[PDB]
C-alpha cells in the first residue's frame, strides 16, 4: 500500500537554495527547472524510463538583516516576485529589466509574513512522457550532444525584490520544494549502484558489485 | 492552532500557474508500473562469492564447485536477511527493501547448476530455523529441513523460505544474524564426469519475492553518499 | 525435431519448443492525425536479417548490438531509414548458439530500452564511433577503461556501461541460455518510446546485450569457441506518407 | 500555503467598483470573431520576392517569369515553415502563428498566373518531403510529388501541404530548414505568346490554413521592439 | 524429467518411472491387547534419513547396513529407540547411484531378513563391534578371513557371511542396477518378525546388502569411483504406551 508510485514519488523534496539582496552585485535568483540536481529524488525517479507527472512548487523566502553601519533605519514590509518563465519564453538579463512585466510569464507577488507562496505547473511536454534516459543525440548533426532530448524542458524560475524595504542591506534566501503529482511510470529499470557525478549525464566511475565478506561459508 | 503553517507532508489544492492550457492526452506505452512490489518479484542474480577482489570482477556471482576434496565439505552459506546483508542488499529485492523500515514476507531462492550435460552429483541444501545456528556438519544439516538436489535429473532447484522480517532499525551490517535463518550447501556426492569433460563447474542463485510481502514506513536510502 | 519459419524470402530453423518471451506482454501491433499527419506502412521490410556470427571464447566479456543501427545498411530497412524520416518498428531477436554436450557455460540475452551508455571521462560524452558499430558487434571489457582526455564509452562488463549492477539487468525482457539445457532465445520487443513516430538515425529504440555470466569451459580437443548467431526481424514497421493531401 | 498571494494568471471574482449601474445592452454588429483560427484561414499574398530593395516597394509580392533563358531553369523556391520564415512570417497565418510556441497542421497554397489571356506555358510545382533536400534539377523534381500546371487551361493551381509543425523553440531565422519541406517551381515549357502580346508575365501566391490546425502555449510577439 | 517426494521436512529427487519393489506383495500397514497391552503410534519419525555416501571403486567387494542399527543415532528414530522399549517398523530403501554413460557395472540391492552372520572361528560367535557398524557401512572381503582365536565375522563376498551361494540371494526382495539402464532401486519392506513388537536394540529386523556382481570399469580420464547413496524412511512405526490404564 505504501509501495504505490503515488506514495513513493510524492514527497516534498528541497531541490534549490540561494540568496538575493536589495543592494550590491547579487540582486536576483534563477534556476532552470530540472529534477536531476538532488540525488535523493533523482535516484527514485531513475527507477523508471518514462514518467509523466505534474509539479507543485512551494517557496520558503526568509530575509535576514545583513551586518552594516547605515544609521537611522526603519524598514518597511518586503514584497517579493517569483516569475516562472514557461518553455520558449523571454528571460531577464538584469533585475530592473522590461521582461519582468511580460504578461505570459505567471509571476506571483507575495508580501513578507504570510503563508508561503505556491503554484502548480501542468505536464509541459509536447510529447507523451518525459524521458529519464535518452539514447540519442539532441540534433541530427554532429553538433548535437548525446543523451539530452529537448522535450524535457520544464522552463525556468526567476525571483527578486519588488522594492528595497529599508535603507540598509538585507539578504533574502529562497528554498524551492518539488512535489510530483498524478505520477505514471513505465518500463522499470535497475537502481544506480554507482555514485552520481554530474547532473547532465549518466557518466560514472566503475565500482564493485557489492560489499565484501570474510569467506563464502561465512 | 494548526493553520497558517507549511508542513512538508500535506495534500492540499494548489492554484495552477498556467491555466487554459491543453495537456497532451496519454498514449499506450508498454509496461506501466502500478506498484513497487512487482519489481521486487523478478529473480536477480545474487553475488554469493563477494570475497575480496571477487566483487570487482564478474566471478562474484558464480559459485565455484570442485569434485576433489568434497566428501562432505560445505559448498557455501549466508544468513537469510535480504536488506542490510552483503549478499542480498544490492539485488532488486534488497534495493526495494532498503527504502522501508518495516518489511515482512517470504523469499524464493532458485539455484541453477551451470555445468556440462554429462556431470552428475548431489547436494544437500539445508534451512536453519531463525534461532538455531548454522549446522556444523552434513549430519546436523540432514537432521533438519533439507532438500537433496540431484543435478543429473534436475538442473535447477527452487526454495521458498518463510518467517522473513525486519531484524534491526536504521541500517546494520553483521554476519550470522540472531533472528534470521541460514541457507547452506553440502557435497552429498562428488561431481562424476566422463573422460574429456571438465569436472570444475559453477552454480548461480536468483532471489525473488512472494504474494505475501508487506513494506511500511518509507525512509531514505543509505547507499547515497 | 526442428521447425522452419518462412518470413518473406528468408527461412530459419528453430526447435519445436521455443519458449518465446513477449517483451511486456504486448505484441508489436500497428498504430491505432488524418490528413494533417498521413502515415504509410511497409511490409516487404519484414524478413529475417542474419547478422555476422561472433566467436564466444573463454576470455570473452560480452557484446552489444543497437537494434535500429545494426540493420542501418542491410536491404530495405537500411534504405527506408535513408528515404522516409519518421518511423516506428518492433523486433523479434533470435539469438541461437550451437555447442556440443561437452561444452559448459551460461549467457544472458537481454533487450534494454534507452541504454544510455557512460563515458570514461566524466566531463564529456562518448563519440558515436565508439558508441555505434555498424555491421559489427561492440564488445565489453574486463578491466575499467582508463580515463583521460578521450571520448571512450565506459565498457566494463559488471557496470554494463549504464552504471548499474549487472545482476539486476533481469528487470528487462530477457532469457538465459544454459549450454546443458536451453540452446536458443527468442524475444519479441514492442515499440517502446514517448512519441508515436521518431527519427531512426538520431535515436536507438532498443539495445541487445549478450553477456556470459559463467565462462565457457571445455577439455583440450573440443572446438575452442562457440559461434553465437543473431537473427533480427523488423515487425509492424510504418513510415510517414510522402504524398500531398 | 498558496493563499494571500497575487498570481497574475488566476481567475477569481472581484468586487465591482460601481454597482447598481445598467450597462448598455448588446446590438448586432456584423462579423463577430469567435476564434483566431478563422482569421488564419483567409488567403494572404505572400512576398516571395523579398530580395534586396524589393521589400521596400510593391514588387516584393509579384514573382517575375521570363520566357527567354528558361528551358528547365528554376522559377522560385522557399522552405515550408510559416512562422519564423522571411517569406511567411509576416502574413496573417504567420502573424497568428508567432504568438504560439507549439503549432501543427496543414497549409494551403494558391498560385495565380497574372498574364495575358493569350499566353500559354507549363510549370512543374514540386514538393520535397521534410528530410529530403530541395531538388537540384527538373528531373529530380519530377521524380517526386509534382503537379504539372498548364496556364492555358487553368489560370490558378492549388496545393495542400501536410506534415507542417513547429521546428524550433523561441524564434529562429534560417534558410533551408532541416525538418521542413521545400516548394520549388520549374519551367517545363516556355511562355508562348502571339505577336503584339507581352511575354514577360508575373505570378502571385496566397497562403491559408486548414480545419486540422492546432495552436498551444501562447507567448509574446517578437516583432515588437 | 524428475520428481520430488516430500516426506515431512525432507525432500528427495527421483525418476518418473521408479519401478518400486514391494517386499512380499504387502504394504507396511499398521497393527490391526486393549488395556493390558496399550500401544501408541509415532508419525514425525517418518521422513527421509540420508546415510553417508560410499565410493564404489574397481576393487570393491560390497557393503551391508543393518536397518534398525543404522538409524540408531539419527533424529527421533535414534531417540525413540532409547525411550520406548517395544517397537515395530517398516522401511523404504532408496539406493541411488550416479555415473556417466562411459562407466559400466552391475549391483544387487537385496533386503535380507534375519541375516545371521557367521564367525571366522567356528567355536565362538562374532563380536557386536565387528557385526554392528553405526553411522558407517560395513564392507565385505575378497579372500576368506583368517581363522584363529578371534571374533571376526566371516565376510567373504561369495558366501555373503551367511554361508550360502551369493547367486541365490535373489529369493529375497531385490533389485538389480545396470549402469547402462537402471540408475536407482526402491524396496519397500514390511515388518517381518515372529512377534507383534520387539526390542529394537537387541534384534535387527532387516539387513541391506549391496554387492557388485560385475566390476566397475572406466577408461583413464573418467572419475575413478561412483558414489552410491542410500536413503532410509521408517514407515508405520508404533511403540508401547508408557501411560497407566
Amino acid at each position: 500500500s505504501e509501495s504505490t508510485i503515488e506514495n513513493f514519488l510524492c514527497r516534498s523534496a528541497c531541490v534549490y537554495f540561494t540568496e538575493y539582496e536589495n543592494s550590491g552585485a547579487k540582486r536576483y535568483a534563477e534556476w532552470v527547472l530540472t529534477p536531476r540536481q538532488a540525488a535523493q529524488l533523482r535516484r527514485k525517479l531513475e527507477f523508471f524510463t518514462y514518467v509523466r507527472f505534474d509539479l507543485e512548487l512551494t517557496f520558503v523566502i526568509t530575509s535576514t538583516q545583513q551586518p552594516s553601519t547605515t544609521q537611522n533605519q526603519d524598514a518597511q514590509i518586503l514584497t517579493h516576485q517569483i516569475m516562472y518563465v514557461p518553455p520558449g519564453g523571454p528571460v531577464p538579463d538584469k533585475v530592473d529589466s522590461y521582461v519582468w512585466q511580460t504578461s505570459t510569464n505567471p509571476s506571483v507577488f507575495w508580501t513578507e509574513g504570510n503563508a508561503p507562496p505556491r503554484m502548480s505547473i501542468p505536464f509541459l511536454s509536447i510529447g507523451n512522457a518525459y524521458s529519464n534516459f535518452y539514447d540519442g543525440w539532441s540534433e541530427f548533426s554532429r553538433n548535437g550532444v548525446y543523451g539530452i532530448n529537448t522535450l524535457n524542458n520544464m522552463g525556468t524560475l526567476y525571483a527578486r525584490h519588488v522594492n528595497a524595504g529599508s535603507t540598509g542591506p538585507i539578504k533574502s534566501t529562497i528554498r524551492i520544494y518539488f512535489k510530483p503529482k498524478h505520477v505514471k511510470a513505465w518500463i522499470p529499470r535497475p537502481p544506480r549502484l554507482c555514485q552520481y557525478e554530474k547532473a547532465k549525464n549518466v557518466n560514472f566511475q566503475p565500482s564493485g558489485v557489492t560489499t565484501t565478506r570474510q569467506s563464502i561459508t561465512t | 492552532p494548526g493553520s497558517c503553517q507549511f508542513l512538508t507532508s500535506d495534500d492540499f489544492q494548489s492554484p495552477s500557474a498556467m491555466p487554459q492550457y491543453d495537456v497532451t492526452p496519454e498514449m499506450r506505452i508498454p509496461g506501466e508500473v502500478k506498484n513497487l512490489m512487482e519489481i521486487a518479484e523478478v529473480d536477480s542474480v545474487v553475488p554469493v562469492q563477494n570475497v575480496g577482489e571477487k566483487v570487482n570482477s564478474m566471478e562474484a556471482y558464480q559459485i565455484p564447485v570442485r569434485s576433489n576434496e568434497g566428501s562432505g565439505t560445505q559448498v557455501f552459506g549466508f544468513p537469510l536477511q535480504p536488506g542490510y546483508s552483503s549478499v542480498f542488499s544490492r539485488t532488486l529485492l534488497g534495493e526495494i527493501l532498503n527504502y522501508y523500515t518495516h518489511w515482512s514476507g517470504s523469499i524464493k531462492l532458485t539455484f541453477m547448476f551451470c555445468g556440462s550435460a554429462m556431470a552428475t552429483g548431489k547436494f544437500l541444501l539445508a534451512y536453519s530455523p531463525p534461532g538455531a545456528g548454522a549446522p556444523t556438519k552434513r549430519v546436523d544439516a540432514m537432521l533438519g529441513t533439507h532438500v537433496v538436489w540431484d543435478v543429473g535429473l534436475q538442473s535447477s532447484c527452487v526454495l521458498c523460505i518463510p518467517w522473513i522480517s525486519q531484524t534491526h532499525y536504521r541500517y546494520v551490517t553483521s554476519d550470522e544474524y540472531t533472528a534470521g535463518g541460514f541457507i547452506t550447501c553440502w557435497y552429498q556426492t562428488n561431481i562424476v564426469v566422463p573422460a574429456d569433460a571438465q569436472s570444475s563447474c559453477y552454480i548461480m542463485c536468483f532471489v525473488s519475492a512472494c504474494n505475501d510481502f508487506s513494506v511500511r514506513l518509507l525512509k531514505d536510502t543509505p547507499f547515497i553518499s | 525435431r526442428a521447425r522452419s519459419i518462412t518470413l518473406g524470402n528468408s527461412t530459419i530453423t528453430t526447435q519445436e519448443c521455443a519458449n518465446v518471451v513477449v517483451g511486456y506482454g504486448v505484441w508489436p501491433d500497428y498504430l491505432k492525425t488524418a490528413e494533417d499527419q498521413p502515415t504509410q506502412p511497409d511490409v516487404a521490410t519484414c524478413r529475417f536479417y542474419t547478422l555476422d556470427s561472433v566467436q564466444w571464447q573463454k576470455t570473452s566479456p560480452g557484446w552489444w548490438w543497437k537494434l535500429p543501427d545494426a540493420l542501418s545498411n542491410l536491404g530495405l530497412f537500411g534504405q527506408n531509414m535513408q528515404y522516409h524520416y519518421l518511423g516506428r518498428t518492433g523486433y523479434t531477436v533470435h539469438v541461437q548458439c550451437n555447442a556440443s554436450k561437452f561444452h559448459q557455460g551460461c549467457l544472458l540475452v537481454v533487450c534494454v530500452p534507452e541504454a544510455e551508455m557512460g563515458c570514461a571521462t566524466l566531463d564529456n560524452t562518448p563519440s558515436s564511433a565508439e558508441l555505434l558499430g555498424g555491421d559489427s558487434a561492440k564488445e565489453f571489457a574486463d578491466k575499467p577503461v582508463a580515463s583521460g582526455s578521450n571520448k571512450l564509452v565506459q565498457r566494463v562488463v559488471y557496470n554494463a556501461g549504464m552504471g548499474v549492477g549487472v545482476g539486476n539487468l533481469t528487470i528487462f525482457p530477457h532469457q538465459w541460455i544454459n549450454l546443458r539445457t536451453n540452446n536458443s532465445a527468442t524475444i519479441v520487443m514492442p515499440y517502446t518510446n514517448s512519441v508515436p513516430m521518431d527519427n531512426m538515425f538520431r535515436h536507438n529504440n532498443v539495445t541487445l546485450m549478450v553477456i556470459p555470466f559463467v565462462p565457457l569451459d571445455y577439455c583440450p580437443g573440443s572446438t575452442t569457441y562457440v559461434p553465437i548467431t543473431v537473427t533480427i526481424a523488423p515487425m509492424c514497421a510504418e513510415y510517414n506518407g510522402l504524398r500531398l493531401a
